[PDB]
């Protein structure tokens, strides 16, 4: 399986995206340009229907949740583990606000 | 609990960068990514079960198997130490947070 | 001794004024500084060495291409100029000092500077090229910062390979064939497999005896950041700038540590 954010502060996630091998994800044929802030999530979304729910991706992860579409990503909970997201801290603060998984864990 | 590993291993991960940048610039990026030497990124499954219930079990590159390295960058050694040492906390967040679904 | 005041004087004057000033910030300070070089246009060939120096590693940046297009972000005038994929490298292989010793030393393109690993050997040996085209241009007290520079960059390459990059193919052999007193006496370093031998090796030299010390800081880097970080310690020898000589290289290398500090102090 594959595990990648691809919505991220770029260097935050290159930091454990891809060094020795596997592209990232597979770059070559998945995945998507690691650095946020050049739009709103849905596109994050979007890379998420091409690599979450493309039966590779397992783990993906959003930062803070400052723009992943809280209400929008909370609907990953049925098939939990090719949806199973994050919420990495660094340039924004890890928070038990609202978010994807971290929404239902509120409950 | 494993939260707050999502607080610290970032904070370290920020540490390494800012000293990678300090040490060699902007990073390479692009082709191969840079910012890091280990986390040849591939995640491999298992299926538990506790009361009956099918716990699934995550393992991955730096976390677990399918790992790889080679070269890295000037502070590659700090930038797996600390970016890619994030690695094991967030593959253990992500079983516990698929277990904790399957269990609800 | 009369040619200073024959020519240069008034850019002399003018660039120790400006070195003497000195002290999305860094990137401003870095405009500024870029901005500072570029308007100052036998001085030119120094200046464009200089320009070159980074430009190498422009060039080497741009090669990739892979999301090429994001190098216009980083478009500094210092060391982006646009003056300065065989086919691509052929045309860029022009106005460029170390570019036609690559075209054929790295005539293998992407299979001889793979992102991994040879494409910062690629960049390693344009870098000494460019130190050997720099250091070509004798006459002047630069040459001993010039040197000290390539072996700083041949040390720390070295130590690398020994660290880590061994396994990267990066042997004896390639800590010069490949990995860019260095220039008649590096072969020392090629054994010094540990701290302790890095240290041994470097005792060779009592000016480089003691720079390792514990070799926890500095050294901890790869790529050339091990023998590099002692000539940025050791630096404060280019603060002398004793007159009536070529200082622009140390002006442009204190403003390029300036910016490199200020960019290290980002959010304290």
């Amino acid at each position: 399986s594959a595990l990648i954010a691809m919505i991220a502060d770029e260097d935050t996630v290159t930091g454990f995206l891809l060094a020795g091998v596997g592209n990232v994800d597979l770059r070559r044929k998945t995945n998507y340009l690691i650095v946020d802030s050049k739009t709103t999530v849905k596109a994050i979304e979007d890379a998420f229907k091409e690599f979450t729910t493309k039966e590779d991706i397992a783990i993906v992860l959003i930062s803070q949740y400052v723009a992943n579409m809280i209400r929008f990503l909370v609907d990953s909970y049925n098939k939990p583990i090719p949806a199973i997201l994050e919420i990495p801290s660094k340039d924004h603060p890890y928070d038990p606000a609202h978010d994807s998984v971290l929404s239902r864990v509120k409950n | 609990t494993t939260k707050e590993s999502m607080g610290e291993v970032m904070k370290d991960s920020s540490f390494a960068l800012i000293e990678a940048k300090y040490v060699a610039g902007e990073n390479i990026k692009h082709i191969v990514l840079e910012n890091v030497q280990n986390a040849s990124i591939k995640v491999r499954s298992r299926q538990e079960n506790i009361a009956g219930v099918k716990i699934p079990k995550f393992e991955y590159f730096t976390d677990g198997e399918t790992k790889n390295d080679l070269t890295g960058l000037a502070r590659g050694g700090q930038q797996v130490q600390q970016c890619r040492a994030a690695y094991v906390k967030a593959i253990e967040l992500l079983v516990e947070l698929a277990s904790l679904q399957t269990s609800f | 001794a009369m040619t200073f005041n024959i020519h240069g004087g008034y850019l002399e004057a003018i660039v120790r004024g400006y070195r003497a000033g000195l002290l999305t910030i860094v990137e401003k300070c870095t405009l500024k500084l870029v901005d500072e070089y570029k308007h100052m246009l036998p001085l030119s060939t120094f200046l464009e060495y200089i320009t070159y120096g980074h430009m190498i590693d422009n060039v080497v940046l741009i090669v990739t291409g892979r999301d090429v297009q994001e190098l216009l972000e980083k478009c500094h005038p210092l060391g982006m100029f646009d003056s300065i994929m065989r086919e691509l490298y052929r045309l860029v292989l022009v106005d460029t000092p170390l570019a036609p010793y690559f075209s054929e030393c790295i005539t293998s393109e992407d299979l001889d500077d793979m992102n991994i690993e040879i494409m910062r050997n690629t960049l390693y040996k344009a870098y000494l090229e460019d130190f050997y085209k720099f250091c070509q241009k004798l006459g002047g007290a630069t040459a001993e910062i010039m040197s000290d520079l390539l072996a700083f960059e041949a040390d720390r390459r070295a130590v690398n390979i020994t660290i880590n990059s061994i396994g990267t193919e990066l042997t004896r052999d390639d800590r010069r064939k490949l990995y860019s007193l260095y220039p008649y006496g590096h072969e020392e370093l090629a054994v010094c497999e540990d701290i302790d031998q890095v240290r041994g090796v470097m005792e060779k030299y009592p000016p480089y005896q003691s720079i390792f010390s514990k070799l926890s800081y500095g050294e901890s880097q790869m790529l050339d950041k091990a023998f590099y970080e002692e000539e940025v310690k050791r630096l404060c020898l280019a603060f002398e700038q004793q007159f009536h000589y070529g200082v622009f290289f140390a002006y442009m290398r204190l403003r390029e540590q300036e910016i490199r500090n200020l960019m290290w102090i980002s959010e304290c």
